[PDB]
């Protein structure tokens, strides 16, 4: 995370980290959605274009921390992965269309105050939050700038913008499957996701509720942080039906 | 810097 | 989850975190 703070202790329960077998290492963000599965961003496991293509086997899961390098003893759980689940129709050719996946733990993990699935939104929670200006926040163990690691798990609160600002803003061609978020160079504040926080959860707090939905997976940016240039997210409601499918027969 | 050790239970 | 979204240490105590006032005043 680019100009973001220090997260206060269980701030994101949900918060997860995927950590590479070998050699440790952070390979991206992810989300806990129930005490068995994990949602995050498909081109965290597949991405032939940089060689990326990992399996089960290949990784852990580490829920519950704060620190970023510390095994936090007693507080923090490390899970195995059972399957992992790729959308179908993930374009990691073109744009990233689709960027999604589910992964399914071993065993379940058992909640406490610093482990907590965040809610999926509804149609109508997507209708009424997911508008241009509404801030949403983001959260990792990411890059501080785009070219170093914080200490802690960082956050920065981010307004969604306008779908044509999205796209006059890149060469890349944007679907209806994504989003982009941050601000605008006249507005006289910065911050954004950066390398290491892909995969991670964009989320907002309902003020019909007071629950948090995570509306958006940190899928792709142009560097990090630069002025006129916008983070983009995987819409979690339009895909929901492929993660109630997956789910249900699974 | 660099991760800490995580217990071996994890890595098999 | 029944209880999804909802912080042990932040909704269930009714405290508030550093800068969730700052979405919520965005939310017209
Ligand atoms: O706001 C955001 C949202 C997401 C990201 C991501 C993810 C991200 C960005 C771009 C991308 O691919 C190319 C972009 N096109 C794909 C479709 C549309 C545009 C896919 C994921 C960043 C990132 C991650 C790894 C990397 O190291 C490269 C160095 N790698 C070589 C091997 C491993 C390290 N460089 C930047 S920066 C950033 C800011
Ligand atoms: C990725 O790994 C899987 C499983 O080992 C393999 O079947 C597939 O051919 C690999 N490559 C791609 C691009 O999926
Ligand atoms: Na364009
Ligand atoms: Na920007």
């Amino acid at each position: 995370i680019v100009e973001g703070s220090d997260a206060e202790i269980g701030m994101s329960p949900w918060q997860v980290m995927l950590f590479r077998k070998s050699p440790q290492e952070l390979l991206c963000g992810a989300s806990l959605i129930s005490d068995r599965w994990v949602l995050t961003a498909a081109h965290c496991l597949l991405y032939p274009p940089w060689d990326k293509n990992f399996t089960e086997n290949d990784l852990l899961v580490r829920i519950g921390k704060h620190s970023r390098t510390r095994y936090e003893r007693n507080i923090e759980k490390i899970s195995m992965l059972e399957k992992i689940y790729i959308h179908p129709r993930y374009n990691w050719r073109e744009n990233l269309d689709r960027d999604i996946a589910l992964m399914k733990l071993k065993k379940p993990v058992a909640f406490s105050d610093y482990i907590h699935p965040v809610c999926l939104p509804d149609r109508e929670t997507a209708a009424s939050l997911l508008q241009a200006g509404y801030k949403g926040r983001v959260t990792g163990w990411g890059n501080l700038k785009e070219t170093g690691q914080p200490s802690v798990l960082q956050v920065v609160n981010l307004p969604i913008v306008e779908r044509p600002v999205c796209k006059d803003s890149t060469r890349i061609r944007i679907t209806d499957n994504m989003f982009c978020a941050g601000y605008k160079p006249d507005e006289g504040k910065r911050g954004d996701a950066c390398e290491g926080d892909s995969g991670g959860p964009f989320v907002m707090k309902s003020p019909f509720n007071n629950r948090w939905y995570q509306m958006g997976i940190v899928s792709w940016g142009e560097g990090c942080d630069r002025d006129g240039k916008y983070g983009f997210y995987t819409h979690v409601f339009r895909l929901k039906k492929w993660i109630q499918k997956v789910i249900d027969q699974f | 810097g660099d991760f800490e050790e995580i217990p071996e239970e994890y890595l098999q | 989850e029944a209880d999804c979204g909802l912080r042990p240490l932040f909704e269930k105590k009714s405290l508030e975190d550093k800068t969730e006032r700052e979405l919520l005043e965005s939310y017209i």
